[PDB]
RNA sequence: CUUAGAAAAGUACAGCGCGGCUGAAAUCAUCAUUAAAGCGGUUCACUGCCGCACAGGCAG
């Protein structure tokens, strides 16, 4: 932290690999378009107070 | 210097590449891998006896996300990057760095060591948005083999132009949909992704089958190798890392000379030697993205 | 029977409700709050000292 | 009556699949200079990471047997210290018979030689019928094989290194014809003969 | 070198009868998890034969 590189930090240790595990989501090949769709609905709840 | 939050977005978007193989009538079935087991799993891919020719498809999409950073704590390093990538751009411009992301695309390097024994590999590219036909490159093995060779392409100016449009202007964009053609001899190995964990292969179902793939992030690595683009030059291969914090190359001990580089991109020209290297090095890995946050 | 992601209905309510563009130095729309709370940059305008 | 001369790779830091394998060499050369195909070739000692560290060689002629522990290979390993060799011992009535199969399936399972299997039918197809199409065939998503050790081998009239297996499995203890194939294989052609330990 | 020296508390036994916890209920409004990533076979299991065999066997 604000400060001069932490000593122990060598060549390896910072070129070493550290996995890391995520989700991967992806259009399939051979596909056409994705599709989305959802419900909104506008009502009239502001004019009194709950 | 570095604010507590401070994150980029990756400009550069490759996705994964799906390896098609080309019978003699010219019908394209996927490729598909063995699996062995002993009674320890080793994965064996070739190409099957009779195929012509893999292909080897994915698409590329740039973006101007360099523009501004994503997230910033401070407001005084936002503006300050924002004013540094602006002068970087006026004063230098993106041609070096589009043409080395774009050789990557064109020269078959995400292509990794398939490569290594194929007779002649072809890639044909169709840019978006584009008015004409599709840019064609033929043999990469023995006639696109330098600078001077991509450059006199009949449309090389044309498709890193709109590269540099879409990285200067804002929402800017283009979308490249490359495609690999192998001529693998019989029964050649190829090489894909290995998943972290022996040999096994990344897997992603095509067609009802499954198929072996080449990482988005792998590829990726193709693509921006330019120098590969990192906060440290680590090098997979021999361990030890270039750019090391002794050094003073690296991405950081660069990045905290931002006003000494501001005032050196507006006072005269700058040094082809020492300072435009390390404004290369900061925008590359400014497109590559990531958090700088301590 | 198939686990697909989705988009929070509190993040797409978040989404059709960025429509505040009043704020004293406004530039773009922020999603409607109490204290204007920005989120590419984490300060926050609107504050009860303005 | 069967007869069994044993040998020993004294060395710990040695690749007894290797060594296997040259010993095999030897045998098979043998087996092919003179006429005979008496011995056979056992291992009284498998395990299932590596093959053991003592091959003992099975003959029902002794003579032969003691001529083929002549050939030179072992006479100039015998005095380096690698080697330590027993003179005779008569089979023992305790013994058990297993057979140390030979498997051809494992190089038509391989990759290569799938491709190999297709273009042999491609040539076949000379029989009179409708051409058939490479596309049809495929191989198999998951292959599952038991133990093996694939000792290693190297074509002499032709340089191409053709890598031999052997799978271990208990037989029936009688078989009188007392014959095998250029090496010691207990799947010999005509019957698959058990060996000793 | 012990408030030193020594020492059998043991025989019998029935806790039994009987029981209604019941009435009533509103938990209650708003919400962006977001940024970034090579797990790597240099050779190694090849090429023939038989059989109609996406069958199963041969050899070098």
């Amino acid at each position: 932290v604000s400060g001069q590189p932490i000593k122990s930090a060598t060549a390896e240790a910072l070129a070493q690999g550290n996995p890391h595990q995520v989700d991967f989501c992806h259009v399939p090949y051979g596909a056409s378009h994705i599709e989305c769709s959802f419900s909104v609905s506008f009502s009239s709840e502001l004019r009194q107070p709950y | 210097k570095l604010p507590t939050n401070l994150a980029y977005e990756r400009s550069i978007d490759p996705s994964d590449v799906c390896f098609f193989v080309v019978w003699p009538d010219d019908r394209k079935t996927p490729l598909t891998y063995n699996s062995r087991t002993l009674l320890h799993q080793v994965d064996f891919c070739h190409v099957p006896y009779g195929a012509s020719h893999i292909e080897c498809s994915f698409s590329v999409s740039f973006s101007s996300e360099l523009r501004q950073p994503y997230k910033c704590n401070s407001s005084k390093v936002k503006q300050t990057l924002v004013q540094l990538v602006e002068l970087y751009e006026t004063k230098i411009g993106w041609t070096e760095l589009a043409t080395r992301y774009l050789m990557n695309i064109c020269n078959g390097k995400w292509l990794w060591k398939n490569t290594r024994k194929a007779y002649c590999w072809n890639i044909v590219l169709t840019p978006w948005p584009w008015n004409g036909e599709k840019v064609g490159f033929e043999d990469i093995r023995t006639n696109y083999t330098s600078r001077q060779d991509f450059k006199n392409n009949k449309n090389w100016s044309a498709i890193v132009e709109m590269i540099k449009t879409a990285f200067s202007s804002t929402d800017g964009l283009a979308i490249f949909e490359v495609r690999a053609t192998l001529h693998l001899p019989t029964n050649a190995m190829v090489r894909p992704s290995q998943v972290f964990t022996s040999r096994v292969f990344q897997s992603t179902t095509i067609d009802g089958e499954r198929s072996p793939i080449l990482g988005a992030f792998k590829t990726g690595a193709a693509i921006a190798t330019i120098d590969r683009v990192g906060r440290f030059g680590v090098h997979r291969e021999d361990v030890t890392c270039y750019r090391h914090p002794s050094t003073g190359k690296d991405f950081f001990s660069i990045l905290q000379q931002a006003e000494h580089y501001i005032e050196v991109l507006s006072a005269n020209k700058t040094p082809a030697q020492e300072t435009i290297n390390d404004m290369h090095f900061l925008m590359a890995n400014l497109i590559k993205g990531g958090m700088f946050q301590h | 029977g198939e686990r697909s992601p989705i988009l929070g209905a509190f993040k797409t309510g978040a989404a059709i409700a960025t429509i505040d563009d009043w704020y004293p130095e406004a530039t773009e729309p922020l999603r409607v709050g109490r204290f204007g709370v920005h989120r590419e940059d984490v300060t926050c305008y609107r504050h009860p000292s303005t | 009556k069967w007869y069994y001369k044993t040998i020993t790779f004294l060395p710990e830091l040695c690749n007894n699949e290797s060594l296997a394998a040259k010993c095999l060499r030897v045998l098979h050369g043998f087996n092919y200079q003179y006429e005979t195909r008496n011995i056979g070739v056992s291992f009284p000692l498998w395990c299932d990471a590596t093959v053991g560290k003592k091959i003992s060689f099975v003959s029902k002629n002794k003579i032969e047997l003691d001529l083929l522990l002549k050939q030179h290979y072992f006479v100039q390993m015998e005095q380096l210290q690698y080697f330590h060799i027993s003179n005779t011992v008569l089979v023992p009535e305790d013994c058990t018979y297993v057979s140390f199969r030979r498997c051809q399936s494992i190089d038509k399972l391989t990759a290569a030689g799938l491709a190999r299997k297709i273009r042999r039918l491609e040539k076949r197809a000379l029989s009179r019928g409708e051409q058939f199409d490479p596309s049809s065939f495929a191989q198999k998503e998951h292959t599952a094989i038991a133990h093996y050790h694939s000792l290693g081998e190297s074509s002499k009239q032709t340089n191409r290194n053709f890598r031999l297996n052997i799978r271990m499995l208990s037989e029936q203890p009688r078989e009188g014809n007392s014959i095998f194939s250029s090496y010691g294989l207990s799947n010999s052609e005509n019957s698959f003969q058990p060996v000793p330990l």
